[PDB]
């Protein structure tokens, strides 16, 4: 077996194999193995994403005003941010400026798209890691009501209703047919919620299941459909008509009228069910507080978003805060340029692709994506690994760092960035969070504060909404309805050769797009995804990325169920399609 | 009652497919998984994972036998052995291929499974190929779009399970219902199509009337969708309605048909970006000078 | 009662005219106008007047074929093919443009009118939904029709170019 | 917080349809409007007082705020029987719409009873119901017409007015541009069908079946102007035509006296493009087919 | 009732703009001074100066604070911690953002305003910079020129007091009623230009008959504003009616974009009778040569 020393962790892949493979609840494909010792405790972890698309490939020599379309594909989950980042990158390019509601537009379906992404995440695919589903069939409904009505204001919560929940529950599964929840890790010591605990939580997940269709007609609004809206290099398509003749056939004052109905139920859903829901599983989970940390005290990265003034994509602009931190000083927060050849790099020694010198990593504007499936031994043949050569080559996704240091991105991410810069709103709303979980500050850097950073962030981006809302009618009352611009929308007017960046902050953490036009068509498209970052492969100097980290000394009660493992990966929200594109 | 079986994989997909299903108005998705039907592998949503996962499906398999329905999001990649998409250390297609052979019978959602979407586009680097490619003895219901209609992937079901039988298919494997017509065929900016009233920039006079989005690229004329009917997420609204031209993101291999904004587009078996005008208008002017350097 | 031989050339060159400035204008469309669409149907006029010119044309074309045939092939199953190319390397390349050209003519009927019945025509048009299927087939899609049949009308356009300037070549 | 504009709601002859359809609205909800954009200080239909109490309210209402209040109408005044074939405390209502107008800032007229005059005006008229702009001459009155309008229109509307804080633009007849600037034919989802010719000729025939063309069931479609065919009605669920009802024409003057609904709209162009260019072919056809002697 | 309270401040400017304002026609500005709007800070005609005019500033400004519109003449410098336009001993970019502060609107009178004008031309020697890049949380109306149309600036005002809002702007945010078409979309030389009949030369046969200035470098077609139908002075006249091209005053960055003597690029152009002038010439000398009588 090896032995060595990264980041502070000892990686020793001595001890019992473990594989977890499918990893469910996430997007996409994904393979994770583990090392566990003699006391139980993870001592290697392996992060493999097991699917390959190739979009970069397919990108080479089509028409820049398509590409948005194509790289929305990337992902169906995260729908809707790779085609803003693709805008954004082929604006850059060749130069152009979009009208304000336009800009305002691509923050509503950004932020929308954080509501709904968040929301979903948070019952539908972390939640049942932490709810005990079958334990609530034990509750009793009207010490469930007591409990909800404790935590908030919200009006379902009658001990009638949860009765009802119970039931349907109970039927559901008196038939054997457990569907979702069969053999699932029901009675495990980490399940911590009391029963009616369990009934509060599973009632919230069918609530949510509901009400996530409703928060994405601000996108069939404003980009025709859910998933996959539609974008315009130049702007967006929705032209807006309010007070002349055929408006009918245009974004109108009815139109607008849904969107604002959507931003409130929205806010509502997000701040009474969500937010309490998260405060919750950290009052019975705090130790948790303390698991999975990884890099979250030691590197974390953040491009921002949301620019509040058309086309500057400056400090004094974005509305989320971009910057990055290593070696764990959280005092200076560096800036990130992702023209930069020495920040941003990919290495690929350790994944499925080729480099002409793969002991050196390549920006981005240098990208090279050449697929090839080299395993190298894997205790099996090529068509039945059984075990991961961590050593060499065992991933299809990239490696990306930031000079040259492992970063974690996504909401934590972005949560430490805006707190150590000083954005007053973002420090009030954690140390208040942490306050009432009587936890310190740290308690955040772990598996539970991934979770609760991103329901804080459901809670800002919903604010964010009715703001950008006000400001699209508040232009509108001005009469200022320019939606696009058409100036450079023909080949013909562009740089014969020229290129751009495009980034921002998808729900998983910071995006980036570079694109290399020439003649009019694309002669490069590189793409760094959140995920890439989080579950990025080791690096020639044997470092460890975001995942295999924060899998690193944690504790496992039962290791034939690999539920602390799900856990913490699922804390990170994985993308898998995003992160392989 | 019990709840018939259903089988849900995954392949080389973007999961929007599965996140359109439960966007579903009516039925819920919550009351079909609770009430229509049983739900018993689905990657995206199941308790298991790892082994405990693995036990699910090869007992879900294996006790329901020749009576489960399954459905495939996603398509299997022939590239590198099929390495392109790994199950459990395995190629995909063998998951694929086990599930099939004890299906009753097969649902293909979207454009991925029905005919192989954004990645078998060129140059299809890791070989997606559509799943009636790949299983040839099973009935398999082709319900396309990238994704399909939330509401059209419920009906579909509710429909399957309601009246006891697969829905009736065209030539292609689509069930008639919702893809029997074209986008165009019930679009409601068609009276300014045939008008010849057409958006010619983005957010012009006509842009903010609702013209036709024709010469914007429309693909809407050759394209078989529900969309400018039964319409998107509660029948909020559909790419043409809020301003963007129909991609025919319904239609087998619409990626490479060229730009999504023009009229004349690429013809695939006949170069890299070679249209109808490139290939036409170069043999006009080469017999053009054939006539002209003759006649001298 | 009809007329003379000639008029079923000139009708087909008439025709020919219409379906090309027709059809050019169905891909890349005039200008556009405003108004109110009730009064107003200038695209649907263009397409209609293509729809049945491309009839009189179908119609003309497929007699004026069927007496060339009845009558031994011009002059008052691959050998036939393999032969005519022997002799074809050597005017036997200005025989294999008229057919080419009357080959053309039946592409763009065929394809012509696979987009015309599309729409549920459900009566003596079954045979062109298999048009349909085989662009399917291809690996596209109805879309691809359109672009065949445009890429035909240049085809046809390239003879055209030819074809007068060979006839003008006969101003002895 | 901030005082709401007050708003004096008066009912004349009506069914109250207009009324009904302004508490449908889906966006913002009636609730809302009420509690929030508005003060609805006077309405028959929904107000607490009866009687001297409802009077007290109106009188204080009108003179506290005169000059201030909008005054929405619901139905119209009759002139026969000296206004008595409608009282209100007593008196000719129409007493009460001048006394109500005469304080008003701007008026406006749901609905096209106070339109027009809708179904009372109707031949014979027996009451000599009349549209209010007949009555009132000398302030803004915006028509709103429709019966009723569609629900969503009507709070669209004064959601414009709160948030923009001023009148909607009008053609020359009232009506606002927004949501009456264009027909029904003009944004008719079933356009392709009216273009082909393809037409329903009798109830739940094939046509009918397939969603095709309303025309020759009498469809008013092609001289109305509303939102049916874009906005849509009821959450946009539908509209007459799409549930398989020609237009009857309900937002326009006088449409009852305009014929039988189901007589065929006159003076609208209409050639179909396969109905024409079908018989251009049989024509042809049976010409030739004459001439070699294979009629029939 | 009250009149609406006006802030007009000046940073770098030449004044042209307060002096284009005040040969307003109808209304005359002595009226909309009077009876329109309440002009209540304006360095060029208060009687107030120094400590008094401060206390004027300061008191509008915080009296009616939120309900005051501001309007701007020049813009602010950058350069020398922004003592190159110094107000009160400060720069005057403190004076612009605390009216902008308290402003319900902001009018960005003459390509100063706007864009940066003549002073942030190359090279820019104090960085002249526009409002809209110094003030960016208030809606800016450009009002751009220089100066602007005398009755233009006017009629705006009229509109937002008479209409009580502010007119719809196109992307730039110049008003879609004066700024929405090119000067060349309604030249009355158009007629000239489309027959390719041009003057070469300064007072040449072609200028005495008012022919198209395009080739003495008219920036016309690419210049959006009202000269050509609203003109100058009470519609007594415009620069191209007088014999001068023009400029592109109202358009950004028009100082740099070459010699104003230099003809515009990328406006296609093909005269009527300066085509069939040179296809017949073409087809006669092809045949007089043919004939023997090339004299
Ligand atoms: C010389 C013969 C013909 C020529 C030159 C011709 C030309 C054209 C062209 C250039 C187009 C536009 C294609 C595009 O860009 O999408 C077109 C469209 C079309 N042609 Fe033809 N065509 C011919 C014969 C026919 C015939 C015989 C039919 C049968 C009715 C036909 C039916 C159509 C149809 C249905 C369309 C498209 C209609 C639409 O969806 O708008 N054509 N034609
Ligand atoms: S927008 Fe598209 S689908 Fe609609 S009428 Fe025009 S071409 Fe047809
Ligand atoms: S006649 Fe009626 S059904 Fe037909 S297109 Fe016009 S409005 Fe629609
Ligand atoms: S180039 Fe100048 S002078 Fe000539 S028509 Fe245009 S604006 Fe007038
Ligand atoms: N969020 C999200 Fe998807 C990832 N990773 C993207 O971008
Ligand atoms: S793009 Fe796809 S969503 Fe419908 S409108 Fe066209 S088939
Ligand atoms: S009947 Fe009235 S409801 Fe609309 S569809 Fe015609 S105007
Ligand atoms: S110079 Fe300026 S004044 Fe008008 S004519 Fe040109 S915009
Ligand atoms: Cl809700
Ligand atoms: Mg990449
Ligand atoms: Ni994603």
């Amino acid at each position: 077996s090896t032995q060595y020393e990264t980041q502070g962790y000892t990686i020793n892949n001595a001890g019992r194999r473990l594989v977890v493979d499918p990893i469910t609840r996430i997007e996409g494909h994904m393979r994770c193995e583990v090392n566990i010792n003699d006391q139980n405790v993870i001592t290697n972890a392996v992060s493999c994403g097991t699917m390959f698309r190739g979009l970069e490939i397919i990108l080479q020599g089509r028409d820049p005003r398509d590409a948005w379309a194509f790289v929305e594909r990337i992902c169906g989950v995260c729908t809707g941010v790779h085609a803003l980042a693709s805008v954004y990158a082929i604006e850059d390019a060749i130069g152009i400026k979009v009208p304000d509601n336009a800009n305002i537009i691509r923050n509503i379906m950004l932020a929308t798209l954080w509501c709904h992404d968040h929301l979903v995440h948070f019952y539908q695919l972390a939640g049942m890691d932490w709810i005990d589903v079958l334990d609530a069939l034990k509750a009793d409904p009207r010490k469930t009501s007591e409990l909800a009505q404790s935590l908030s204001s919200w009006p379902k919560s009658s001990p009638g209703y949860f009765f009802d929940v119970q039931n349907r529950l109970k039927k559901f599964v008196e038939g054997g047919q457990l569907g979702i929840f069969r053999n699932g890790y029901w009675g495990h010591p980490q399940y911590k919620l009391p029963p009616e605990a369990n009934l509060m939580g599973f009632a919230h997940y069918l609530e949510a299941l509901d009400f996530q269709r409703e928060i994405v007609k601000i996108h069939a609004v404003f980009g025709g459909k859910n998933p996959h809206p539609n974008w315009i290099v130049g702007g967006m398509p929705c032209a807006i008509n309010i007070d002349e003749s055929g408006a009918v056939g245009a974004v109108n004052m009815e139109r607008l009228n849904l969107v604002q109905s959507i931003i409130t139920r929205t806010a509502d859903f997000i701040n009474n069910v969500m937010i309490p829901d998260a405060l919750a599983i950290g009052q019975f989970n705090k130790p948790w507080s303390e698991i999975g940390t990884g890099l979250s005290d030691k590197c974390v990265l953040s491009y921002g978003a949301f620019p509040d003034i058309a086309n500057d994509f400056g400090e004094k602009s974005l509305l989320m805060p971009g910057g990055a931190v290593i070696n764990g000083d959280f005092n200076n927060v560096l800036p990130v340029d992702l023209v930069d050849p020495q920040q941003v790099q990919e290495f690929v020694d350790h994944a499925w692709y080729r480099y002409p010198n793969d002991q050196v990593g390549r920006h981005p504007f240098d990208g090279i994506t050449d697929p090839w499936y080299n395993p190298g031994d894997v205790k099996g043949s090529d068509t039945n690994i059984q075990q991961l050569n961590e050593q060499e080559r065992y991933s299809w996704i990239k490696a990306p760092r930031w000079r040259g240091n492992a970063m974690e991105v996504g909401p934590l991410a972005r949560t430490l960035i805006a707190y150590h810069k000083g954005d007053a709103a973002t420090v009030e709303s954690v140390d208040r969070m942490m306050s009432a979980l009587n936890l310190p500050l740290s308690g955040i850097q772990s598996t539970l504060g991934r979770i609760l950073c991103r329901a804080h962030e459901a809670q800002w981006a919903a604010g964010k909404l009715q703001y950008f809302f006000d400001k699209l009618m508040t232009n509108l009352k001005n009469g200022n309805l320019a939606t696009a611009s058409t100036e450079k929308w023909e080949p013909a007017t562009w740089p014969t050769e020229c290129r751009g960046v495009g980034f921002t902050e998808a729900p998983r953490g910071a995006l980036g797009h570079w694109a290399a036009i020439r003649d009019g068509k694309i002669d490069l498209y590189q793409c760094v995804v959140p995920t890439t970052w989080n579950a990025s492969p080791r690096d020639p100097k044997g470092q460890i990325g975001a995942y295999e980290a924060a899998l690193m000394n944690t504790k496992m009660a039962i290791p034939e169920q690999p539920l602390e493992i799900l856990r913490t990966l699922h804390s990170f929200d994985p993308c898998l399609a995003c992160s392989t594109h | 009652k019990p709840r018939i079986p259903v089988v849900w994989i995954h392949g080389l997909e973007c999961t929007g497919c599965t996140e359109s299903f439960i966007r579903s108005a009516h039925p819920l998705a919550k009351d079909v998984i609770l009430s229509l039907i049983s739900l018993d592998y689905d990657d995206t949503l199941m308790a298991a994972a790892g082994t405990q996962a693995e036990e699910v499906f090869e007992d879900i398999i294996t006790q329901y036998n020749g009576k489960y329905i399954l459905a495939v999001e996603g398509n299997p990649p022939l590239g590198e052995q099929g390495m392109f998409c790994i199950s459990s250390g395995r190629p995909f297609i063998e998951k694929l291929k086990r599930a099939a052979a004890g299906a009753s019978a097969i649902i293909a959602w979207g454009t991925c499974a029905s005919w192989g979407c954004v990645q078998a586009a060129r140059p299809n680097p890791t070989q997606a190929t559509p799943i009636d490619k790949v299983i040839t003895d099973k009935p398999i219901i082709k319900v396309p779009g990238c994704p399909p209609i939330p509401d059209v992937m419920s009906a579909i079901i509710t429909y399957m399970v309601t009246f006891d039988r697969l829905p009736d298919v065209d030539r292609m494997g689509r069930p008639l219902m919702f893809y029997g017509q074209r986008i165009h065929d019930k679009c409601y900016r068609r009276a300014h199509f045939d008008a010849g009233e057409f958006v010619q920039s983005w957010d012009d006079d006509a842009a903010r009337k609702g013209y036709c989005l024709y010469k914007m690229g429309c693909k809407g004329p050759t394209t078989y969708n529900a969309c400018s009917s039964t319409r998107w997420n509660d029948g909020v609204s559909f790419p043409i309605q809020s301003g963007h031209g129909c991609l025919g993101c319904a239609e087998n291999g619409f990626w490479d048909r060229g730009s999504f904004y023009s009229r004349v587009v690429d013809i695939p078996q006949m170069g890299t970006h070679s249209t109808a005008d490139t290939v036409g208008l170069t043999a006009l002017g080469v017999v053009a000078a054939a006539v002209g350097v003759h006649a001298v | 009662f009809e007329a003379p031989v000639r008029i079923w050339h000139w009708l087909t060159v008439l025709c020919m005219a219409v379906l090309m400035v027709t059809g050019y204008f169905i891909g890349k469309p005039l200008p556009s106008v405003s108004g109110e669409a009730t009064y107003l149907f200038y695209m649907g006029y263009i397409r209609l007047i293509h729809f049945s010119a491309g009839m009189v044309f179908t119609v003309v074309l497929l007699m004026r074929i069927y007496w060339a045939f009845v009558g031994n092939r011009y002059s008052r199953s691959w050998w036939q093919g393999v032969w005519y190319e022997i002799r074809w390397y050597l005017n036997p390349i200005a025989q294999a443009a008229m057919f080419g050209y009357f080959l053309m003519s039946v592409f763009m009927i065929i394809t012509g009118f696979a987009l015309y019945s599309e729409h549920s025509q459900y009566a003596i048009f079954a045979p062109f939904r298999y048009v349909v299927e085989f662009f399917y087939w291809t690996g596209g899609n109805s879309m691809d029709i359109h672009s065949w049949h445009r890429l035909g009308m240049w085809l046809i356009g390239a003879f055209v170019i030819g074809h007068v300037y060979m006839a003008l070549r006969e101003d002895i």
